[PDB]
């Protein structure tokens, strides 16, 4: 298990990042049960979001794979919890850790960019009805996030 | 007043700013210490993505607050 | 399977393992693999990579991951003796540490293991 | 005849100049001046020089002063990042002491003059 | 054993030996520390010049001694 | 007074140098006191060896100057107390510090070269008479070196 994910590992579960809470999982350590917080002044606000990542075998050369778990209507991410971010594709680096990646997947949902592939029907109502699209994710994240 | 920015690996650094500085300048200072251009640096706060036209003063990023760093994004 | 100059095991095609009482500083940890650097190789671009992370990586890219930069592995070299020194300098604590149980300095571990070891004497 | 940017008296000719409360590393301390490095520039032959320090040298000599090697300073370049930074972060105290009374890293002075300096906005 | 070997500056560095390595070895050992090589190396010991083929046992050098190191020297 | 001067000057009275005794002057500070000891297995042995060194306003771009102030019957050493050592000359560094320029003439008591310009009719009496030589040494050494 290279020792880049082992040192990453532990400079997340003794530096957290607020509002993402990140353990690696038990069954096999390259994979994390991630949880992130519905942003201040976001529709998702007050939502816990879990999100469940893994590390490909050719880690660091390769990227993360990241994937939600918790549905929340977002033009980046999909039906089956799959984002759309660059840093997790088309500009990657290993200078890039797991904690930037959580960043920036946290600073998505502060900022939904309706140019996704197609993004549903989701994308389509984000750019001709902002004002109906903060809301059902008010509602996604209502009644799918909050944990009670 | 001064702020924090964590840096790529953790290695926290601090920045001597006052609440009108732009997010502009703030990304002047990270090139000073980390070596890195304001063009491919993103700063998070509080899950917000902190704008280059808007000051410190416009998220609110008061004294002894944590500003994150990022290199370069682009989500869809 | 065990090495001669770093007493952990790794492949011929593995960086050497060390074991670092003291904390090392950050400038001195390498991107690619996040440990302090060995053989560093600055880059054109004026970064410096582990002579295998950096090599390994432009196997089949060819940047500087760190600002996109096209970077030939060619062009780069090794780093100033000054880096060098601050590297060799940093401390490091025996592998064998259920034999011998002696702090040093990086540099001097090799040499270290054929004088004064129990553990590399004995082997394991 | 006071200096902008380290708050000193030196000529245009001369290295800056700044007071460092802490102990600076030996291997980041210029051979030429005794002092911490200023725009370090690496040598080809491998050693690190403040740029001033070894341009000066080889304004009348023309070798590396530590292993008498031939050297053009059109050869040298800058150092590595990593380099630079080890020395920016490096602590120096204000000049104005007896205004202010402030600690902080080499690289801000600059501009702690022009934010929160009560001595240099006084000037002396 | 271990000697120290006062390099140029100021600094001390250790040096691990035993009583029948040679000067010859030593200055390869400095060579590995300062990035020195052994011809433009003489090592000074009690006012005494110490030579490349004799050993540290030739001068008494045991167990906790400091050598020091200037960069090549010639008298007349 | 040039920095690197103080900071040499300070890392000699914190870090002295054994059997040798090194401290600035009152009147002006680009001038030293030094004193060497009469090396081991050198017929010097035992002596105070009095020198003044001096740093010419150049320094370090030129070297020190140095002079004996104890007659000494030496081949590298003259009539008025100067030396022959390649260091203070022709092979000089802004490398070198005052420290190593002390050492080597430690180091030129335990190896005298009869090889001068000419070094008196005394090189040319430890090339051809190092017998008497060694026995002259000690007794210039007991007759002019012994503080008493
Ligand atoms: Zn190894
Ligand atoms: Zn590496
Ligand atoms: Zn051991
Ligand atoms: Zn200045
Ligand atoms: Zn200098
Ligand atoms: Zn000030």
């Amino acid at each position: 298990l290279p020792r880049r994910i082992i040192k990453e590992t532990q400079r997340l579960l003794a530096e957290p990042v607020p509002g993402i809470k990140a353990e690696p999982d038990e069954s096999n350590a390259r994979y994390f049960h991630v949880v992130i917080a519905g942003p201040q002044d976001s529709p998702f606000e007050g939502g816990t979001f879990k999100l469940e990542l893994f590390l490909p075998e050719e880690y660091p050369m390769a990227a993360p794979k990241v994937r939600f778990m918790t549905k929340i209507y977002h033009p980046n991410v999909d039906k089956l919890g799959r984002i759309k971010l660059d840093i997790l594709a088309d500009k990657w680096s290993p200078a890039l850790q797991i904690r930037t990646v959580l960043l920036s997947i946290q600073a998505l949902l502060s900022a939904p960019n309706p140019d996704d592939p197609l993004a549903n029907d989701v994308a389509e109502q984000w750019k001709t009805n902002e004002a109906q699209a903060i809301e059902t994710a008010r509602a996604w994240t209502r009644l799918y996030a909050m944990n009670n | 007043m001064q702020i924090f920015v964590k840096t790529l690996t953790g290695k926290t650094i601090t920045l001597e700013v006052e609440p009108s500085d732009t997010i502009e300048n703030v990304k002047a200072k990270i090139q000073d210490k980390e070596g890195i251009p304001p063009d491919q640096q993103r700063l998070i706060f509080a899950g917000k993505q902190l704008e280059d036209g808007r000051t410190l003063s416009d998220y609110n990023i008061q004294k002894e607050s944590t500003l994150h760093l990022v290199l370069r994004l682009r989500g869809g | 399977p065990l090495c001669a100059v770093c007493g952990q095991a790794h492949s011929l095609e593995e960086n050497h393992f060390y074991s670092y009482p003291e904390e090392v500083d950050d400038d001195l940890i390498c991107h690619i693999c996040l440990q302090a650097l060995l053989d560093p190789l600055d880059t054109p671009c004026g970064h410096t990579y582990c002579t295998l992370c950096l090599t390994n990586f432009l196997v089949e890219k060819d940047f500087c991951p760190m600002d996109r930069k096209p970077l030939v592995l060619q062009h780069c070299k090794k780093s100033s003796i000054l880096v060098n020194k601050l590297l060799n300098k940093l401390l490091v604590t025996c592998p064998f540490r259920e034999h011998c149980t002696q702090v040093l300095q990086r540099c001097d571990l090799e040499h270290h293991f054929q004088t004064s070891c129990k553990g590399a004497s004995h082997y394991g």
